[PDB]
């Protein structure tokens, strides 16, 4: 093929900066209560024979 | 208003105090507590506090 500039100039369409993440979850703060207070659906406490 | 301190450090915390905090609204807080006295007025006037 014979080159022909003009058709070979294309524009570019391309986004700008970015910043790719993985992991993700790790943004999550979480703790937990003292074991002593659980619940279930029940929802008056799983582990109750004091 | 009001909310349990006792139940609180129990459940958990529900973002509920957080957000009332973030936010300002007028609330009240119960059970044991300890005190702490000042004087110097200055103290007052500069809403210490706060």
């Amino acid at each position: 093929q014979q080159f022909d500039f003009r058709a070979s100039m294309h524009m570019l369409t391309s986004n700008l900066t970015f910043t790719v993440y993985s992991d993700l979850l790790a943004f999550v703060s979480a703790d937990t209560v003292e074991p002593i207070n659980a619940v279930a659906f029940d929802n008056m406490r799983i582990m109750n024979e004091l | 208003q009001q909310i349990n301190l006792e139940e609180l450090m129990r459940t958990g915390d529900y973002a509920q105090i957080t957000n009332m905090l973030l936010n300002n609204q007028p609330v009240a807080l119960v059970g044991a507590l300890p005190f702490i006295t000042d004087s110097s007025v200055i103290s007052l006037v500069a809403k210490l506090d706060a």
